[PDB]
Formats: structure tokens, C-alpha cells, sequence
């Protein structure tokens, strides 16, 4: 099968801003019949794809020529001239020359940049009513933050624990562009009656030294 | 120019099968497309609805069959022998040009299950939370002061762990604001007819 592969993963633009995102292919995607079926699809947040340009520039019906296609072989690229808020989402590409099957690139996230952001790290110990039922979760909000890359360990008593974790992505921010996570870090009372000191420690960009927020079981 | 409507979410077991519906209107093959949980798109086969014609993906084609119903303009995608891979939203797409807009597929071994609610207290501004664990299937809706308090609020999306649901919601106001005044999130799971509120109160 035809690897589509789309760089970069994600691309951070002010509004206002030309973009450029690229698509290159595993072979060429020239058909025997003189037709390069390479197309560019949107799906915008919380909606289904839309398709944008097909056969390397052709802009389908409705799509502003901002956007623009171009490319050989197997490389190829999706302009917007000047993007706008309602631009912002997934762009793929995908190759219907070489079938079955049709592929797809993984997908760039077009994204607003801001300023940097450090986040805001709140960690909860378990509720009262939790520990009623014999269960104990630990819970680290890591908030507010740009740009979007971060990484979360959990410790306890100075060492780290990786099992029982459960992590959650807000999307970006619609009124301050920031990122948002929810670690949620599942013990045992038992577990959480052997140890007492409990540490969310992430990394971000905003530190070169790990960011951290404890808290002491004992009060 | 053509509208696709399709069917609403499918929860099954491993090892069911699932069947899905795709109506169109307005004036093509119609193909499917599978979307995992991390956004990558997979082509499942495409069915021309004339004659009936298929062309499969390989890696679909021992358990997906895609038919049509010429009367009625409706594409069919059953596929069988499900894994927690197939969990996934499902689109049907004319010509590769109009898309569906997707059903959620969800393979679990799950029951039914009312979520737990827990309040996240803290140990100029302050951070609270609410924690919903352990219910099943989605969704839940999860509102802070039966939704008077809408802004600094993030309510996280819900991830399948281990066969159960888990959300968590968090809302930062000013240190003025609590707890002298009241801060309670309201959680609906209507699958298992739970409405619950549950204030915060300081530890």
C-alpha cells in the first residue's frame, strides 16, 4: 500500500498568516491513465471531513481560493494564502492512484500561536466519599499552558508510580488559544495508606527544571 | 449537493457484529472510512450502488460486507468478528466527495453502569474539580452551578479505561468567590437515569 506522510504534525499560525503543509507520498502517485489523484480534505473541530482540492489543484465547489494546490510525484502542497479562524482544524491528504486501498496521510492540525504559557498545577487528594468505597484517586489539573507539548509523572514517596494513570487533552482553548490536561492517577486505599507523600511532576517548554505540585496524606 | 444521514451509536461486544445505515438524498460509489481514536482515517471498501460492486481493503475485506438499498438510497456496512480496534467512528462518503457525519462504534464487554461523583477540593485564584469515574457508555454532561459558571471551566474528555469511563472537570475562580459563596457540579448520565450534584466543600 501508497504511505501518505504529512509534515508537520501540527502548525501553529497567527491569523492573518500564509500557510504551507506538505504531503509526500511512498511512490509516485502519476496514474498510467495521465491523472495524479492526490486531494486535500478538512475536517473542522467536532466535524466530519470536508474536501478541499482534488487531483493536486483542483478546488472543489464552494472552497474560497485562498486555498491552493500544487505538486508532482510524490511530493506535493496545500497553501492558504491568508488563513482564517475558520481554516483552523485537521487537513489531510489522500492518494486514490495506487487502490485498493485509497490512503491517508495522518492528518496536520493548523493551530493559533500565542505567547508562551506555563501551566497552572492543582493536585487533589482523594475525596472523603471515594475512600468510603475503597478506592483512592489522585487527581492533577495542568492548565492554561502553550505551547501544546507536556509530559506528566506521577510520584510517590520519591519514586515514580505508572500504573493506574489516566490522562485527558482539552482541544485548544477558544477564548485564550492555551491547552489544558487531566492526569488522574487510580490507587487502592490500601495502596494510598502505605504512602504518604504524593508529587505530580510535569515538563513543559516554560522550565527548563520539572514543574511540581504535592501534597502530604497526613495533613 | 448530496446529503448523507447516518445511524446513531452502536455499542457491541467483541466478537458481534455491527450494522450501520447511510441514507442519501440530493443528486458515485459510496465509500466507507473508518476514523480511530487518534484522528487517522483507514478506507474500509467502497460499494457502486447500480449493480452492486465491491472493492475491499484487505484488511477489511474477511469481515466487512457493504451492500445497498436502491429503494430507499441506503448504503449498509456490517462488520463482524469486532475487537476494541473497531471502536472508532464510521463515515460514509459519496464519491469520496460528501461525507456523513459518522457513527461511534464502541467495543466493550461493558454493562451499563451509573458513574461515581467525587468532589476535588484543594488540598488569588483557586482551582476546584469534580471527578466522574467509572460509568458506562457515554456520554455524560457535566455542568458547575447548573451552568451559571461557565467561564475558566475545562471538562476534559472522556477516556475508556479498562472497559469504564472516566471525565473530570475542573473550574478556577477567584479566592473571593469560595467558599463563600457555593460551587457545585451537576452531572447527568441518562443511560443509567443518574442526575447527581455535588457541592465542593472545603477538606
Amino acid at each position: 500500500d501508497v504511505v501518505m506522510t504529512q509534515t508537520p504534525l501540527s502548525l501553529p499560525v497567527s491569523l492573518g498568516d500564509q500557510a504551507s503543509i506538505s504531503c509526500r507520498s511512498s511512490q509516485s502517485l502519476v496514474h498510467r491513465n495521465g491523472n495524479t489523484y492526490l486531494h486535500w480534505y478538512l475536517q473542522k473541530p467536532g466535524q466530519s471531513p470536508k474536501l478541499l482540492i482534488h487531483k493536486v489543484s483542483n478546488r472543489f465547489s464552494g472552497v474560497p481560493d485562498r486555498f491552493s494546490g500544487s505538486g508532482s510525484g510524490t511530493d506535493f502542497t496545500l497553501k492558504i494564502s491568508r488563513v482564517e479562524a475558520e481554516d483552523l482544524g485537521v487537513y489531510f491528504c489522500s492518494q486514490s492512484t495506487h487502490v485498493p486501498p485509497l490512503t491517508f496521510g495522518a492528518g496536520t492540525k493548523l493551530e493559533l500561536k500565542r505567547a508562551d504559557a506555563a501551566p497552572t498545577v492543582s493536585i487533589f487528594p482523594p475525596s472523603s466519599e471515594q475512600l468510603t468505597s475503597g478506592g483512592a484517586s489522585v487527581v492533577c489539573f495542568l492548565n492554561n499552558f502553550y505551547p501544546k507539548d507536556i509530559n506528566v509523572k506521577w510520584k510517590i514517596d520519591g519514586s515514580e508510580r505508572q500504573n493506574g494513570v489516566l490522562n485527558s487533552w482539552t482541544d485548544q482553548d477558544s477564548k485564550d488559544s492555551t491547552y489544558s490536561m487531566s492526569s488522574t492517577l487510580t490507587l487502592t486505599k490500601d495502596e494510598y495508606e502505605r504512602h504518604n507523600s504524593y508529587t505530580c511532576e510535569a515538563t513543559h517548554k516554560t522550565s527548563t527544571s520539572p514543574i511540581v505540585k504535592s501534597f502530604n496524606r497526613n495533613e | 449537493e448530496v446529503q448523507l444521514l447516518q445511524s446513531g451509536p452502536e455499542l457491541e461486544k467483541p466478537g458481534a457484529s455491527v450494522m450501520i445505515s447511510c441514507k442519501a438524498s440530493g443528486s458515485y460509489n459510496m465509500n466507507w472510512v473508518r476514523q480511530n481514536i487518534g484522528k487517522s482515517l483507514e478506507w474500509i471498501g467502497a460499494i457502486d450502488p447500480y449493480y452492486g460492486g465491491t472493492s475491499y481493503n484487505q484488511k477489511f475485506k474477511g469481515r466487512a460486507t457493504l451492500t445497498v438499498d436502491k429503494s430507499s438510497s441506503t448504503a449498509y456496512m456490517h462488520l463482524k468478528s469486532l475487537t476494541s480496534e473497531d471502536s472508532a467512528v464510521y463515515y460514509c462518503v459519496s464519491g469520496m466527495e460528501y461525507w456523513g457525519q459518522g457513527t461511534s462504534v464502541t467495543v466493550s464487554s461493558a454493562k451499563t453502569t451509573a458513574p461515581s461523583v467525587y468532589p476535588l477540593a484543594p488540598v488569588s485564584s483557586v482551582t476546584l474539580g469534580c471527578l466522574v469515574k467509572g460509568y458506562f457508555p457515554e456520554p455524560v454532561t457535566l455542568t458547575w452551578n447548573s451552568g451559571s459558571l461557565s467561564s475558566g471551566v475545562h471538562t476534559f474528555p472522556a477516556v475508556l479505561q479498562s472497559d469504564l469511563y472516566t471525565l473530570s472537570s475542573s473550574v478556577t475562580v477567584t479566592s473571593s468567590t469560595w467558599p463563600s459563596q457555593s460551587i457545585t457540579c451537576n452531572v447527568a448520565h441518562p443511560a443509567s437515569s443518574t442526575k447527581v450534584d455535588k457541592k465542593i466543600e472545603p477538606r
